[PDB]
């Protein structure tokens, strides 16, 4: 290894409750004012970021909402669910203006392209599908994977689409041609999560064996972030270099991206009346500053984490230990 | 050597045929027989490319991942050059290039539901005395009142997947019978 | 120095950087048809813009008289095609 | 717009 | 569906006039061999010809290296059955509907990785130079243009051509229906099975005279003739030396000018 | 994976190497190609003897 | 007493990704062509070049720094005249001959034969033969190529030095 | 298998090729596809099947074992060496290197088997038992000077401050068994 | 990275917007812009630099513009066409300053006097050279030759009119004598364009015989006036009036070609220096930028190509 | 009775996936049919 950059501890500071089913998705508005959250109660809840107050609950999915993205360039929120629907919510009317139909089974994730008017969506049907945001046309179907596609993330340069699957592969896609120009086989188990580093040309992906870092655009393997032996199903990368990987058992490890050193291991507590089997984390997001981590939980709460303001290197030391 | 003649493959030694000896020289099997299987080959790193099998049937795509040293860990706290994000010029150039590339799909998808050609034929017996033809290609007028011409309710198996990417795992971790 | 054949040429090479002939022997096995420069299965298709009037004139001369002016670029000495005896007479 | 020169056929 | 700028055709189908008018019709026909709709091209190869049009699609042309109308091979101008014989290309191409539709899809995928200028692997990469020579030495060199004349006028066969000299169709004897050349099928001619004209070629090519060594295995002598008279027309002993030491070690060369 | 060690160690214990043919082959092939490293281009295809192909078939 | 080392060395040795090769240079048949090849080798001109052409049972060609087949030069300036002399012929495989874009246009590009080719005689200048490594040249002729006879996986040359004999190193 | 039983080997091949499009990570299909070729004496087909299997799933020992064994039974033992060499290039588990050692020992190639150990300890040297097994091997072949040096290098490797009892006991019992009793006591 | 030779936005620029065969194209002598026209009758102006935006488009001809030249001060564009008319277009106004309505057939070529009073030489299918003075409706000179004249230029002193045509011989008319003082004989077929060297010592003349011949037009020449012959280009069955032009340093010459290639020859050696591809039809007109090493080429393909060349 | 709604699988090899190219020449194998 090499020298970790030091990162402050994160502490729990808010617990919003009000979903009646598992909170499956979270995303933060570009201006950082509010975050949406879908859940297994088939309702999308919009919450104020600074005060936690529930602005609005948007209802309209037939079953569990489990992808939610706020468009960086449009006044739109996109969401998909186990009912195979993908929906565009016009936030200037709080109404579903568009549907994207073609998925054959549950929509697992969706990602909204940072500079095109393009939306990509995963499903259990082992496809990622690319949508024209305007005309709802299915500009591509990425029929590469052989088991359900669990995550997708978009970026402006090639590979514009990266996809993770339960076949334990990650694939890099040519979005112009619509063909996978790389397959990263290194995971032993289902790859449920992806994150792209917001300021390095590098991305990460999680599976119960290992989180792996990858240099883009070729996707060559950098290093494992080893030892988080749980069904990891979220990855969030901070702007400063923290990465965090919440897991199905409700544990919540934070890592230095640069060294891979796991500096903190939170274990989440189920909120009252929930069973110890409900500790799990189903999604996480950073706020746009990168100083509030929002996590979505199997206990139907939304928990929020904040850097400990008073920590300093000499309070929480890192040595060298290669 | 001009007094000498080879005749057996061993007579040349390790060298090739002799141009000063005007006899038909076959320093190995070369030229004795007559002219499905790719040939094993050294790479530019001097290793032997047994994993050339993994490259058959691909469009020269990036999945050359077939060596252990591409599965071993690489630099930690990387050298800040390749790892830097692409610049604004790159994201702009990529956006426009990809935009117009998929515009051609969607416009041709929502529409789904003089000019000449100079031709240089290879069959040079040809048009009379001419290395080249030149032809006016008109477009035949479609009748707007004519319905779709052909059945397309056909269904056929998917194209087979692109050949297997090598599996590239960490070695197995031994299960005890306790596990 | 030289610039190989490419989908499009950006940088305007000199004559000697484009048209310098390929050195060395040539395949005994491939026929001249098979060695020929090509783009489709049977030849080099490329778009063209003729004058519509003169193009029509040359068709009808070949059809009706048996000869026409040669359509090739770089036609060299072969100025007429078809029944060249009538063209000269 | 900028562009480039397509190489034609030759004798 | 498949589309292109220009059809895969041989020069006898295009005619001697190097200036042509041609019509393009996207998806305008189904391919005679695979029913897939394909961009059709239609042209008249010179005056007195009929309007010809492309019959195969380009994948079926590429998967046999054949002209899209006449379906002769594009290299030698021979029928497929002759060429597939000499190159030992078996009847490998699937023929049943769903089976060969699947095959053609993979061909089109495979050729789409190439440069577009090659047929399928079997024929793009066949190297039997002796077989190439056998084909070259039997392919017709001149373009036969008579195969673009109009059809024979059935009303003239009925003896009642009511158009007279305005009739574009031919007023002449049909081919006798007992001759097997009158009874041809596009599928037979494409896949190269039971093709009448192929068998008439193969038989006459097999009937050509050939060298063959004698039973005298002790003989290693070749007579050489047509050397011309003595003098400046005669070949030198060096000429035979340079041409024939290519093949093997001459023990002796005797010149008889 | 452990049963194909139990098979393979059993099968290779039950295998008698013809060490006299080994030496004859070593002299014919030569030292360099007879002890090939991972990435030395072995030439000399070795298509088996029919006795060996039968021996493999029985195995 | 043996002659001192000088530019007219009898053998030149090349090392490649596929193999090490040694050539015997025919100074008494083509002195200008042999000295051209040696001085280019002495200037490391061939270092980093590739075999851009391979035709099975015919020819292996290399020695163009551009790898296009059109480039290359010579110590005399650019093109120079052939040294045709019919005491040498392309009598078999492993003949080394000087590749040219037609008569009197020799340059740095050289080709090695893989077959008896006695209709190329007089159109190219023979100037050596393979002295060692015909197994490598036999392997070179097995390398699969595209339809332009260019190897799909490159063979790269990166050594040039003269030697008094075919001994490998 | 059924197409093989009817003698339709070309059909049987295509069926296995179509099976591999469905699951290319199934070791059973690659082995059954391989075994049917070598049942049919299709040794060059079988070699191509194994080269693909070991290319695609390099960590599955069953392909390397079955392939190198086939190439050994068929008496192409320099082919078998290169398979083991290519295996060792993946730095495989300890059990892989043992089969390469055992391969060389069955041909009485002691100096070859020695070289595998000296590479084996560069990879799996951390396991003291690999280090003791080497010195037992050098001892059992009578290279007692190498066996002694092997134990002395073991002590050096694991560090003469972080001293390892298992080396000391094994080394001491070795010198005892070589009658170097004053060294054993030492 | 790669070498650059000009302020062009890219080493080659493709200018698109014409609707017909571009017969003619010229740079402004100040180097700021270029003007192009042909069968589509509109005259398109393009900046040489930046986006090369089509900043203006003059209209007014009722026929194809066969030839088009700037006046030397760049304040006016002369143009002539199949509407039997020469027109002078004011640059600052964009307007027809004069319309010499006096030819009786198609005007094939035009050339303004280099200096002094502005005179416009023109050659026509009526067989006449005419010199028009801006100040008078009537022409100053009418030189009736017997056969259709396709190309014209003044000499540099603007006191001889040089013309060629169907008779293949170039006439040189001396404007104080009103006689042909000498003729230049050597082309095998009809002349398609004549252009005058910057120094005025030499002219080139393109012909359907597929040669360019360089002629010495100086007052005294000690012998034969034929300086040399260039070859390589080709004229096809379209029989376009393929133009020709001089490099501003005179080291290089160009001519239009029907073979799609933009040909440059070196004046001293007569070797082809450039044979650039990229057009898809007859390259009808070619010109050099007056201050910077940039090539203009105008095709029958409705495309204009601008690009750098190494003028070494 | 005639059947035509499907390929007869015994007529020709169905959906034949051809064996890839490999370093060992497959045609050296001679198999005798059972
Ligand atoms: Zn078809
Ligand atoms: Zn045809
Ligand atoms: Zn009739």
């Amino acid at each position: 290894m090499m020298k970790p950059k030091w990162h402050a501890p994160w502490k729990l500071y808010r617990v919003a409750s009000g979903h009646t089913g598992w909170v499956r998705a979270v995303d933060v508005e570009p201006g950082n004012q509010w975050f949406a959250s879908g859940g297994a109660d088939r309702i999308i809840k919009i919450w104020d970021l600074a005060s936690g107050q529930l602005k609005l609950s948007l209802t309209g999915h037939i079953s569990s909402v489990r992808a939610v993205k706020v468009s960086p360039r449009h006044p739109f929120l996109f969401s998909g669910g186990e009912d195979k629907q993908v929906k565009c919510w016009d936030l200037e009317y709080n109404k579903v203006i568009r549907h994207y139909h073609g998925h054959l089974s549950a929509v697992q994730a969706l990602s909204v392209h940072p500079s095109l008017d393009v939306l990509v969506t995963c499903a259990r049907d082992s496809t990622a599908r690319v949508w024209d945001m305007r005309t709802k046309a299915q500009v591509h179907c990425f029929a590469g994977h052989t088991n359900t596609v669990a995550d997708v993330v978009c970026q402006s340069v090639d590979p514009q689409v990266i996809t993770a699957s339960h076949d334990a592969t990650v694939r890099l896609w040519d979005l112009a041609a619509g063909r996978s120009m790389c397959t990263l086989t290194h995971h032993k188990k289902s790859v449920r999560a992806l994150t792209i580093h917001p300021r390095l040309n590098m991305f990460a992906s999680a599976s119960p064996d290992n989180i792996k870092q990858w240099k883009l655009p070729k996707g060559e393997f950098m290093q494992n972030l080893s030892g988080h032996n749980a069904i990891i199903n979220t990855l969030s990368s901070n702007d400063d270099g923290v990465v965090v990987s919440g897991a199905d058992n409700g544990s919540l490890c934070f890592w230095d991206w640069r060294s891979g050193f796991c500096f903190q291991k939170i274990q989440t507590k189920p909120q009252p009346g929930s069973i110890e089997s409900e500790a799990g984390i189903y999604a996480s997001c950073f706020d746009k500053t990168g100083l509030r981590l929002i996590t979505a939980e199997a206990d139907k709460t939304i928990k929020m984490y904040k850097e400990d303001d008073e920590a300093t290197e000499e309070s929480h030391p890192i040595v060298w230990r290669p | 050597r001009t007094s000498f003649r080879p005749r057996g493959p061993e007579d040349f030694g390790d060298g090739g045929a002799f141009p000063e000896i005007h006899v038909a020289q076959f320093p190995l099997g070369l030229g004795l027989g007559d002219m499905n299987t790719l040939a094993l080959q050294y790479g530019t790193d001097g290793k032997l490319q047994h994993d050339a099998i993994a490259r058959i049937g691909h469009v020269k795509d990036k999945v050359v991942y077939s060596k252990l040293n591409d599965m071993k860990a690489k630099t930690w706290n990387e050298d800040d050059d390749d790892i830097q994000k692409p610049d604004d010029d790159a994201v702009i150039d990529a956006t426009e290039k990809t935009r117009m590339a998929l515009e051609k799909i969607v416009n041709s998808k929502v529409a789904s539901a003089a000019q000449y050609i100079r031709y240089t034929p290879s069959q040079q017996n040809g048009a009379a005395g001419s290395q080249q033809r030149i032809i006016r290609m008109v477009e035949e007028q479609k009748d707007p009142m004519e319905p779709p011409k052909f059945k397309i309710n056909q269904k056929i198996p998917r194209a087979p997947p692109s050949p297997p990417a090598p599996v590239m795992h960490s070695p197995p971790r031994k299960m005890t019978a306790k596990d | 120095i030289v610039d190989p054949k490419t989908k499009e040429i950006k940088s305007n090479p000199k004559f000697d950087q484009l048209f310098k002939p390929e050195s060395g022997p040539v395949n005994h096995f491939k026929s001249e048809q098979q060695r020929s420069q090509k783009n489709t299965l049977t030849g080099f298709v490329e778009p063209a813009h003729l004058n519509e009037f003169h193009f029509n004139r040359q068709i009808r001369s070949f059809d009706t008289l048996g000869y026409a002016q040669n359509p090739t670029a770089e036609s060299g000495t072969t100025h007429f095609v078809g029944d060249v005896k009538k063209a000269e007479a | 717009k900028p562009g480039g020169r397509g190489m034609p056929a030759m004798p | 569906w498949e589309d292109s700028d220009f059809p895969i055709l041989c020069e006898t189908c295009l005619g001697n006039n190097p200036y042509m008018r041609m019509m393009k019709d996207k998806y305008g026909r189904e391919c005679k061999i695979c029913e897939r709709p394909f961009t059709t091209f239609r042209w008249q190869p010179g005056k007195g010809a009929r309007y010809k049009n492309t019959e195969l699609c380009q994948t079926c042309a590429k998967v046999k290296n054949v002209c899209q109308t006449c379906m002769f091979d594009l290299e030698y101008g021979l029928p497929v059955q002759v060429r597939d014989h000499e190159l030992q290309i078996a009847d490998n191409i699937p023929k049943q509907g769903a089976n060969r539709d699947f095959f053609l899809q993979n061909v089109e995928r495979t050729l789409g990785q190439g440069d577009g200028t090659q047929p399928i692997a079997q024929i793009a990469n066949n190297m039997d130079q002796a077989a190439h020579d056998r084909l070259r030495r039997m392919g017709r060199t001149q373009p036969y243009y008579k195969r673009n004349a109009p059809h024979i006028c059935s009303f003239f066969v009925k003896g009642e051509c009511k158009r007279g000299e305005e009739c574009p169709y031919r007023h002449e004897k049909p081919t006798d229906p007992d001759d097997p050349l009158s009874r041809q099928n596009i599928r037979d001619r494409y896949y190269g099975t039971n093709d009448p004209v192929a068998e008439k070629i193969l038989n006459r090519a097999a009937a050509a005279p050939t060298l063959s060594p004698p039973a005298d295995t002790t003989i290693t002598t070749l007579y050489i003739g047509n050397l011309g008279p003595s003098g400046a027309q005669q070949v030198t002993e060096k000429d035979l030396n340079d041409f024939f030491y290519q093949y093997g070690d001459i023990r002796c060369l005797r010149v008889l000018t | 994976e452990d049963m194909t060690l139990r098979q393979h160690t059993r099968l290779t214990a039950a295998l008698d190497p013809d060490l006299d043919s080994y030496k004859k082959m070593r002299e014919c092939v030569g030292g360099e190609q007879f002890y090939p490293t991972a990435d030395t281009l072995i030439h000399g295809n070795h298509y088996p003897t029919t006795a060996a192909m039968d021996k493999l078939t029985k195995d | 007493m043996p002659a001192p080392i000088n530019d007219q060395a009898p053998y030149v040795i090349l090392d490649t990704t596929m193999g090490k090769i040694a050539l015997e240079l025919y100074w008494n048949h083509a002195p200008r062509t042999c000295q051209n090849f040696s001085q280019l080798a002495k200037r490391n001109y061939y270092n980093g070049t590739i075999f851009h052409r391979i035709i099975a049972d015919f020819m292996i060609q290399g020695g163009d720094p551009t790898g296009t087949g059109r480039g290359g030069a010579s110590i005399y300036g650019d093109k120079f005249s052939d040294e045709i002399d019919e005491r040498l012929k392309h009598t078999g495989a492993g003949i080394l001959s000087m590749a040219n874009a037609g008569p009197n246009t020799n340059g740095s590009q050289f080709f090695i034969t893989l077959a008896p080719t006695q209709h190329l005689d007089g159109k190219h200048t023979i100037f050596g033969r393979v002295a060692a490594g015909m197994k490598v040249i036999a392997n070179m002729g097995r390398v699969d190529t595209d339809n332009h006879d260019r190897p799909k996986i490159e063979i790269r040359i990166l050594k040039a030095y003269p030697s008094e004999s075919s001994v490998l190193s | 298998k059924w197409e093989e039983s009817i003698g339709e080997i070309q059909r049987a091949r295509s069926v296995f090729e179509r099976a591999l499009d469905v699951d290319h990570r199934s070791i059973s299909i690659w082995l059954q596809y391989a075994e049917m070729e070598m049942r049919c004496k299709q040794i060059n087909h079988a070699r191509n099947v194994f080269d693909r299997a070991i290319t695609i799933m390099p960590r599955a020992m069953q392909f390397w074992l079955k392939y190198s064994y086939m190439e050994e039974v068929i008496e192409n033992i320099p082919g078998a060496r290169q398979i083991f060499e290519r295996w060792i290039e993946w730095e495989p588990p300890e059990q892989a290197w043992q089969t390469y050692i055992n391969f060389e020992l069955r041909y009485k190639e002691i100096d070859r088997a020695r070289s595998v150990y000296q590479r084996f300890l560069h990879v799996h040297g951390i396991n003291v038992q690999n280090w003791i097994k080497y010195a037992k091997f050098e001892e059992r072949n009578g290279y007692i000077g190498n066996a002694r040096a092997a134990y002395e290098k073991a002590m050096e490797y694991f560090g003469e401050e972080d001293i390892n009892e298992t080396v000391l006991v094994a080394f001491a019992l070795f010198e005892e068994r070589q009658k170097e009793h004053e060294r054993a006591r030492g | 990275t790669a070498q650059r030779f000009s302020n062009l936005m890219a080493p080659t620029m493709v200018l698109l917007g014409h609707e017909g065969e571009i017969y003619t194209g010229a740079f402004s002598p100040d180097g700021t812009c270029l003007a192009t026209s042909g069968y589509d009758q509109k005259i398109f102006f393009w900046n040489v630099y930046g986006e090369c935006e089509n900043f203006s488009t003059i209209k007014g001809h009722s026929g194809a513009v066969m030839d088009l030249k700037f006046t030397t001060d760049s304040s006016s564009l002369v143009s002539c066409g199949t509407d039997k008319s020469v027109r002078v277009w004011d640059m600052e106004t964009g307007t027809c300053a004069r319309r010499f309505r006096t030819h009786t057939d198609f005007v094939n070529a035009v050339h303004p006097s280099r200096r002094g009073v502005t005179l416009v030489a023109s050659a026509s299918d009526d067989g006449t050279c005419r010199v028009h003075d801006m100040r008078t409706k009537e022409p100053v000179k009418t030189y009736t030759n017997r056969y259709q004249q396709t190309a014209v230029t003044f000499n540099d002193s603007s006191d001889q009119v040089i013309s060629g045509g169907i008779d293949n011989v170039l006439k040189v008319w001396d404007m104080r004598r009103d006689e042909i003082t000498y003729t230049l004989t050597g082309h095998r077929d009809t002349i398609t364009g004549i252009s005058l060297s910057p120094s005025g010592k030499f002219i080139i003349s393109n012909s359907m015989d597929c040669t360019v011949r360089q002629w010495d037009i100086r007052p005294f020449v000690p012998g034969q006036r034929s300086v040399g012959v260039f070859a390589g280009h080709n004229h096809n069955f379209e029989k376009n009036l393929l133009k020709c032009s001089w490099s501003p340093c005179e080291r290089f010459i160009t001519a239009g070609s029907s073979d799609r290639f933009l040909y440059v020859w070196e004046t001293l050696s007569k070797k082809i220096v450039y044979k650039l591809p990229g057009h898809m039809g007859s390259v009808n007109c070619t010109d050099f930028h007056p201050k910077e090493p940039i090539m203009l080429s105008c095709g029958s393909d409705k495309r204009v190509f601008l690009g750098e060349i190494d003028m070494s | 009775k005639p059947k035509r709604n499907q390929i007869d699988y015994s007529e020709e090899i169905p959906f034949e996936k051809h064996v890839p190219a490999g370093f060992h020449n497959p045609s050296e194998d001679r198999y005798v049919v059972e």
